[PDB]
């Protein structure tokens, strides 16, 4: 990695002086014909071929020594390239697919995180992620006359699109406590949720004893006998419950993998998962094939033959295959659980399904410790991210000048009295500023290839003298002038301001850096800022690994990497991409249309019932209370998210809490509910209309717009009247007022839609065509868009989109609830 | 050192590299000698097929044992539904050649 | 296995399984039991070690004269008897 | 392999010669500068010392 | 090709009949559905005399459930016979040009 | 190695596959179809020289061949997405000029 070997004859003083007396003969070989070692000339030039050699041998030092600023500034747990540039996050993706799914999500361990107990195991040994059934689809009805929605059945029917049923198959441990995987699976489902998309039924598999009747016979020479019992069931409950087949990195190299395809899908901490066992289908019964478990136990050294190989008792949920001997059918919602709870202890029993003979007539029976002492535990794999460590800070920056290599006779060692010690002095000058600013210019090398946290300047430079020296001296007067020509001739951004060359070259080297990762530089702006616009482009290429790896991914109070990519193709509000810019004023937002419904209920609490207990606190340092109400046999049957306009919130034991919060109307009347409580005559249920139509208000525009008729008027929009997002000509009209015709009712807006809320005073300008801009820019956008969603434009004028960002923020800083903030939004949309 | 630098990012951190040549495949037909009526041509046997631009050698590989023979495929035909109308594509002892 | 005609299969079979449990047809290069038993399970691991096969489902064993045996039940001979399969 | 001590007001062609005496071949100033993994052609202070090899 | 057609290997017997050959074909065409090989073990009682087909060639019969799209079936270009399959060797030794 | 955008379809399908000639996406109008989009249509040209047909000008794939375009790309994609590939629609642009040669 270094150049040394192979250019040591180029950067030589030799050939250098060389080359250098070669152009004084060609171009002033008439008027210096005298090039020997007593010619002055020579020796200043000879000097500076020293130097010339000495910059030269610099750039010829380790490709990764030249890499590394000094100590420090190196970033703990980087390295030449930040973590988050790794294989591990830059080949990989977030969970896309099913498939995808269970690999992330058969990745869980217990001792992933901080816990409780000190068991190591994986949480699920399968799962099985499938869009929701059509007969259970997410289903709401919509009054033809009474303008509103309800869940309950001229009523239409309307479909949410876009939900996912989640079935587990826990392992031996987790049946055993299900506390902890449950409270890591809520968090993975959080932070792993899709654009459009949610899991709206979380389905536990349960277990079915399968006691499986099995005879053995031995050789006659058999050495161990727990070990054979271990080899048995080993061999037997892999049979039944095949786990994922994990390995190591380095077990995938070895394995003739490639790293294109060792870093495919999600990023699993504990071993790969290449090949996964075919998909089941777990909404109807499925089937267990034990026919081959004749072939693997004769495999086994020291089992001689197998005698019988069949169920014994079983009750109804497991029933033979038709025709098939070694086959059986397990009912829908089961799974087979092998010699139930507890199966070492069973076969270490008297009354043991397995039975294993030896010498003809004689019968072995181990301990239940035995078999646990020969059964081995899978060591846990952890792949850490990784990295290109650290090399050799090496000290390239430093310049020693060159006019301290002439003999003491040109008198430049001493300090300068005359005016030829001066002369000599200042002719010097601009050679040892050239080769100080090559040295500047190597040692700003990490810096201007850096992918993040680049700096404001793009070529080297730097002062060639040190304090109390001969050359500060002489130029004592001068410094200053100088220095600030370094610096304007250096910096995109100064004193005077934008450097236009400078930002030009910034956004090559942007560009170049970009075209990496498959993407490249926005086009320059023509009517935006230019240091905002050098905002977005930074930060694109700074979070490219997380942006591309959460492509699908959105989370509450986040700026979601959708939007991350939209600003930076056009190149617009770079405020975005630095974390918590909650008071940054962003020109556009971002809304998930999903995240405005509630959750399907059941259908038993739609008539009222009474609270059997009821009670107010008031949370610490604030202001807000919570309600908190108690009903029993509801376990297991109220939801997060259950919705006038009332969520539950929580769900521990058979209470669920309301906040003050969300709804002013609860804040204001906690006292006569609380009266109502103390009579016993207040009754809660499901609200049977969770949301109306929408219907905008009047407002007449200014009497300069009014240039229509008798029968015209024009109808302006305001802040207490949002302009509709569906509006279309020629469209019956009804006085408030609505549309006649609600054929805009019954058309999807929630499936897989998203709305872009945009501040209008950005095409404010008087060259500027806002519908042919916004055509542009919807061009340029689409090709990186997600193929599956649409986008609603909403543009607002600088005065009401503050309340839309006020109101916006508000919401999400809560943790996106539904309530006055919720339904604020609903109806500006 | 850009160009250095891309390199160093996407063979050594990345540790990808380009992909190798992949081997073509041909099928063979043998003509045995009139004076040899079944023959074993063992998997492995070598075949030459000249020689490339700048003159190396060109051999491949048979993949199955063949048992060849003294006889040819000669003729070819079918019928079809509408009734039924049959066509003769191929034969031998008549001068129809396959398209 | 997918894509393989089960006529041809079933051929291919009814050799391999003539080549292990009649082994002097076969100018006697493999050493094998002498025609003395057939057992049930040993023999359905053979059947399902083809690479042609992907499960047996069903497998049954009849002597010339006796009625055909149930699941998991082997055949013997006499001391002057050797077994011979037959399809 | 020789060894040397660097003085004052030293430059690294004159520590070559006098390193290089000793040594059958000699050595050049670059060569010099790669042995002792210099960071550059006068990265070196008085009191150090310095190695040749071959 | 474009589909698995479902086909009927017969052969003509000195009985002037059609024998069933599903026994000993080596299909590795996927029913004629790819470019592969094809091989067959000829039966003894084969006849080269029989007067259902013209006299002096063996004939082999495959019989084809009807496919409605005639757009479905294969288009044959050559059939090659006492065929074998060969593959390069020392591919890293060879000129671009040759694989392209 | 994974779909979700325009290009992203576009990109895998013409690695994968070599009989494409170009893949073709909805304009930008339809992004704000509020009513959405159940099924993803995309149309693909195919090279001349693979064309299922006679007419070099309109070359048309089989439909045994688009269906595996299909299963493919979906086996990369989110479930709840419905990809369909087409053929193309041709349509004639009568083009006529008055020259001086």
């Amino acid at each position: 990695d270094a150049l040394f070997p192979i250019v040591k004859d180029d950067i030589a003083f030799e050939t250098l002086l060389t080359q250098a007396k070669t152009v004084i003969e060609q171009q002033s070989g008439q008027l210096w014909s005298n090039t020997e070692e007593n010619d002055p000339g020579i020796t200043l030039l000879e000097a500076c071929c020293y130097g010339a050699s000495d910059l030269a041998y610099r750039h010829s030092l380790p490709l990764r020594d030249l890499l590394t600023p000094e100590k420090q500034e190196q970033t703990l747990g980087d390295g030449i390239f930040p973590q988050e540039f790794g294989p591990q996050q830059m080949l990989t993706c977030g969970p896309i697919t099913a498939e995808d799914y269970r690999r992330a999500l058969l990745d869980l361990h217990s001792s992933d995180t901080d816990n409780e107990t000190s068991e190591d195991y994986f949480f699920f040994n399968d799962v099985r992620l499938i869009c929701e059934p059509e007969s259970e689809r997410y289903k709401y009805w919509y009054n033809k006359e009474s303008r509103e929605y309800s869940f309950i059945q001229e009523q239409l029917q309307l479909t949410l699109r876009g939900n996912y049923w989640l079935y587990l198959l826990p392992n031996r441990e987790t049946e055993d406590d299900k506390t902890l995987t449950q409270k890591r699976l809520n968090d993975f489902l959080k932070d792993n949720r899709n654009l459009g998309e949610s899991v709206s039924k979380i389905i536990w598999l349960q277990p079915v004893d399968f006691l499986l009747q099995l005879d053995i016979e031995l050789d006659d020479d058999v050495s161990d006998l727990a070990d054979i019992f271990a080899q048995v069931y080993m061999t037997t409950e892999q049979m039944v419950l095949t786990s994922p087949l994990r390995y190591s990195t380095q077990a995938m190299i070895e394995q003739g993998y490639s790293n294109e395809e060792i870093f495919e899908g999600p990023y699993l901490h504990h071993g790969w998962i290449p090949e996964l066992s075919a998909a089941k289908d777990y909404t109807k019964p499925t089937e267990l094939k034990l026919s081959h478990l004749a072939n693997r136990l004769l495999a086994i050294p020291g089992v001689q033959n197998i005698t019988r190989l069949a169920l014994g008792k079983h009750d109804e949920n497991i029933s033979p295959l038709a025709d098939d001997s070694w086959s059986w059918t397990i009912a829908q919602g089961y799974y087979p659980r092998l010699w139930g709870n507890d199966p070492l202890d069973l076969i270490s029993s008297s009354a043991s399904p397995l039975t294993i003979t030896a010498k003809g007539g004689v019968k072995i029976t181990v301990s239940k410790q035995d078999i646990e002492n020969k059964i081995i535990a899978e060591p846990l794999i952890e792949t850490q991210p990784e990295l290109l460590n650290w090399g050799k800070h090496r000290k390239v920056l430093d310049y020693y000048p060159v006019s301290n290599k002439l003999p003491a006779c040109y008198g430049l060692q001493t300090y300068a009295e005359t005016q030829q010690q001066v002369h000599l002095h200042q002719f010097m000058l601009p050679f040892e500023q050239m080769l100080a600013n090559g040295c500047a210019e190597l040692a700003l090398l990490p810096k201007l290839l850096a992918f993040k946290q680049r700096g404001n300047t793009v070529y080297g430079t730097q002062w060639p003298f040190k304090a109390n020296t001969v050359g500060q001296q002489v130029h004592q007067e001068i410094m200053p002038d100088l220095i600030k020509q370094l610096n304007n001739d250096s910096q995109i951004n100064s004193d005077d301001g934008i450097h236009s060359q400078n930002y030009t070259k910034e956004l090559s080297i942007l560009n170049y850096l970009l075209e990496y990762f498959g993407t490249h530089r926005a086009a320059r702006p023509l009517t935006l800022d230019s240091l905002d616009f050098l905002s977005t482009q930074r930060g694109y290429l700074a979070q490219q690994p997380e942006l591309t790896y959460q492509r699908n991914n959105i989370r509450i109070d986040k700026v979601s990497a959708l939007q991350k990519r939209i600003a930076a193709r056009l190149g617009l509000g770079g405020k975005c991409f630095e974390e918590t810019s909650k008071l940054d004023e962003l020109p556009f937002y971002l809304i998930e249309h999903r995240q405005l419904l509630p959750v399907k209920p059941d259908t038993k609490f739609d008539k009222e019932q009474k609270p059997d207990k009821l009670k107010i606190k008031s949370v610490p340092n604030s202001k807000n209370q919570q309600l908190i109400i108690t009903q029993n046999g509801t376990t297991g049957q109220l939801l997060y998210g259950q919705v006038r306009g009332q969520m539950i919130t929580d769900i521990t034991g058979e209470s669920f809490i309301l906040d003050t919060r969300n709804s002013t109307a609860l804040a204001r009347s906690l006292i006569d509910v609380q009266n109502a409580y103390n009579d016993g005559n207040l009754y809660w249920c499901n609200s049977p209309v969770w949301m109306e139509d929408m219907d905008y208000q009047l407002v007449y525009a200014s009497e300069i717009y009014q240039t229509g008729t008798e029968n015209e008027r024009w109808i302006t929009s305001s802040p207490q009247s949002p302009f509709p997002a569906m509006i279309e000509e020629n469209d019956e009209i009804t006085l408030r007022w609505y549309f006649s015709s609600e054929k805009y009712a019954l058309a999807d807006r929630f499936s897989f839609v998203v709305s872009m809320v945009i501040n209008s005073q950005l095409v404010k300008n008087d060259d500027v065509d806002p519908y042919k801009l916004e055509s542009w820019a919807k061009t340029e956008i689409l090709a990186e868009f997600p193929a599956h969603l649409s986008m609603i434009i909403h543009w607002l004028s600088p005065e009401d989109f503050k309340d839309f960002v006020s109101t916006y923020q508000r919401w999400q800083n809560n943790g996106a609830p539904l309530g006055d903030e919720a339904y604020h939004v609903l109806e500006t949309l | 050192f850009p160009a250095r630098h891309r390199d160093l990012y996407y063979r050594e951190l990345l540790g990808l590299s380009p992909r190798k040549a992949q081997a073509d495949s041909v099928a063979l037909g043998i003509t045995l000698n009139t004076d040899n009526a079944e023959y074993l041509i063992p998997k492995g046997t070598l075949f030459d097929a000249g020689q490339d631009s700048v003159g190396n050698p060109l051999q491949y590989t048979s993949e199955t044992d063949l048992l060849a023979n003294q006889g040819e495929l000669t003729d070819l035909r079918w019928y079809r539904k509408d009734s039924w109308q049959s066509t003769i594509p191929l034969s031998l002892s008549d001068n129809i050649a396959l398209p | 296995v997918t894509g393989i005609n089960p006529d041809y299969g079933r051929h291919q079979l009814q050799q391999e399984l003539s080549r292990k449990y009649m082994p002097w047809a076969e100018d006697s290069a493999i050493g094998v039991t002498t025609g003395n038993r057939i057992d049930y399970y040993p023999l359905l691991a053979t059947i399902q070690q083809s690479p042609l096969v992907e499960r047996v489902t069903n497998l049954t064993l009849k002597k010339s004269s006796q009625t055909a045996g149930a699941v998991g039940d082997s055949v013997e001979a006499a001391d002057n008897e050797v077994l011979i399969l037959v399809w | 392999v020789t060894t040397v001590s660097v003085t004052d007001m030293l430059t690294l062609p004159l520590i070559a010669l006098g390193a290089g005496a000793s040594l059958a071949s000699g050595i050049d100033y670059l060569s010099l500068a790669w042995q002792n993994d210099l960071d550059n052609l006068d990265d070196f202070t008085p009191g150090q010392t310095l190695q040749a090899q071959e | 090709g474009f589909k698995a057609l479902n086909l009927s290997w017969f052969y003509l017997n000195q009985s002037n009949t059609w024998g069933s050959l599903d026994q000993l074909v080596d299909d590795q065409t996927h029913n004629l559905f790819d470019q592969g090989t094809w091989r067959t073990l000829l039966p003894q009682d084969a006849s080269n005399q029989a007067t259902l087909m013209p006299t002096g060639r063996y004939w082999l019969k495959a019989e084809i459930t009807h496919q409605a799209e005639s757009q479905d079936y294969p288009k044959i270009k050559g059939i090659l016979y006492n065929a074998a399959t060969a593959t390069l060797i020392n591919a890293e030794l060879v000129e671009t040009d040759h694989f392209i | 190695n994974r779909v979700l955008s325009w290009d992203n379809i576009v990109t895998l399908l013409k690695e994968q596959f070599v009989s494409l000639f170009d893949v073709k996406y909805p304009s930008a109008s339809e992004l704000t179809k509020i009513p959405a989009q159940k099924e993803q249509q995309l149309i693909a040209i195919p090279d001349s020289r693979y064309k299922d047909n006679d007419d070099a000008l309109r070359p048309i794939l089989n439909p045994a061949r688009l269906a595996e375009m299909v299963d493919w790309i979906s086996q990369l994609s989110s479930p709840w997405t419905t990809l369909k590939i087409n053929n193309p629609t041709y349509v004639d642009v009568l083009i006529s000029y008055q020259l001086v040669f």
